[PDB]
């Protein structure tokens, strides 16, 4: 899962 | 701390220098430094102790994955090697929870109490959900995941009220938000729900925005589907 | 020194460990503590010990001249910002400095001189002069310079009398000390040379090999042939 | 330039 840059 | 006799703006100036030399430690240490000047933080100054500690942390989290996945494998027709695996993954654990530890000590002391504006509020709910978070991953528990919930949930409701659904620190959140739903919590239909319905309000909106802040926003809203993708 | 309390195998064990995790500065740590037992090493362990400085060296090299192009760019209609970029170039230079102090530390105390065989004599004299190269990439060293240069001589006729000119320890170090030639010593004909009858001599060898060796060769002629492409 | 591996 991405997470926030 | 080592910091203390630095002026305020050196800090700063020393931080981007240190960003543009991927040196991720020193960054984080000149921020920490300039929060604890004891002044309210500008945007710019805010992403930069972001940028700083999520490469720091994030070089941990990879590492720990990579040490428990090992341990993980040990303790399987596995001969036995001894102590050093779970060792040397709890010497990288405790440093990792030493990272949030300190984050979450800035925050609370005191960034979060004397943040009134949305953006700003929003902005440290988020890092105090996202230390709790990253604290979770490796906690054998619940009480850490309750604080990150908690810090998430007042974060959102903030910003609900405060901010336009294209916001990129509203979209942020409720990015990382499911990433806690999916991951942390054992929540993949709520992680499923906020990703879609964050995604499809901030659709709506994106007619009202310059193409700068389009481009801003639309870079996080793929970040959404992509996990909708893997999701579902 | 803190690793002192650590069995030799548990260190070495960890050393793999932190590489597997891509955690440089720990697996120089361990390794550190390992060369401290007093014991000689092996060749997985003089490889291990090499590995774990070069990426420490490698990430702060490559700091430093980030942070030295801004600073020589600042010193051209530039504004004036200060002393800060000066100082935090300082600062990772000093740091950059230590740790080749400590590599040349442990060479000189004792790896060096109880080193008989030509494999380890010939690896460690090469990692002699790769530090003192780095410490010669900041000083403004004429001494330094020299240091580099004998250190590699006297590695580069041990080599040549001990070691087929296909042996890979052979071919990095004529390789390296091609660059100090071409980078530190201001001889770019010198490293040309050294490069070219090198590579010449390695690939008249080549028949002698089996297919692992001829790979391991082989890479490493790559390498001097990407320098000679770059110089003529 | 490149150095050794
Ligand atoms: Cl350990
Ligand atoms: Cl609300
Ligand atoms: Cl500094
Ligand atoms: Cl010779
Ligand atoms: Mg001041
Ligand atoms: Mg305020
Ligand atoms: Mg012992
Ligand atoms: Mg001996």
């Amino acid at each position: 899962s991405r997470s926030s840059p | 701390g080592a910091m203390g006799s630095m002026e305020r703006a050196s800090l700063i100036q020393k931080a981007k220098l240190a960003e543009q030399a991927e040196r991720y430690e020193d960054m984080a240490a000149f921020m920490k430094g300039a929060v604890e000047k004891g002044e309210e933080l500008s945007c710019e100054e805010r992403n930069l102790l972001s940028v700083a500690y999520k490469n720091v942390v994030g070089g941990q989290r990879a590492a720990w994955r990579v040490l428990s996945s090992i341990e993980q494998k040990s303790n399987e027709g596995s001969e036995e090697k001894g102590p050093e695996v779970r060792e040397y993954r709890e010497k990288v654990e405790t440093e990792l929870q030493g990272v949030c530890d300190t984050v979450l000590g800035l925050l609370d002391s005191h960034l979060i109490k004397e943040a009134g504006d949305a953006e700003s509020r929003v902005f440290y709910l988020k890092m105090k959900g996202d230390y709790y978070r990253y604290l979770a991953e490796v906690a054998t528990k619940k009480r850490i995941i309750d604080s990150a919930r908690s810090a998430y949930q007042e974060a959102m409701d903030i910003s609900k009220k405060e901010m336009p659904p294209t916001n990129p620190i509203r979209l942020g959140l409720a990015l990382n938000f499911s990433v806690f739903h999916y991951e942390i919590a054992n929540s993949p239909e709520e992680a499923i729900s906020l990703a879609k319905t964050t995604f499809d309000e901030a659709m709506a909106d994106l007619h009202t925005l310059s193409e700068d802040s389009y481009k801003d926003s639309t870079l996080i809203m793929q970040l959404l589907r992509d996990n909708l993708t893997l999701w579902t």
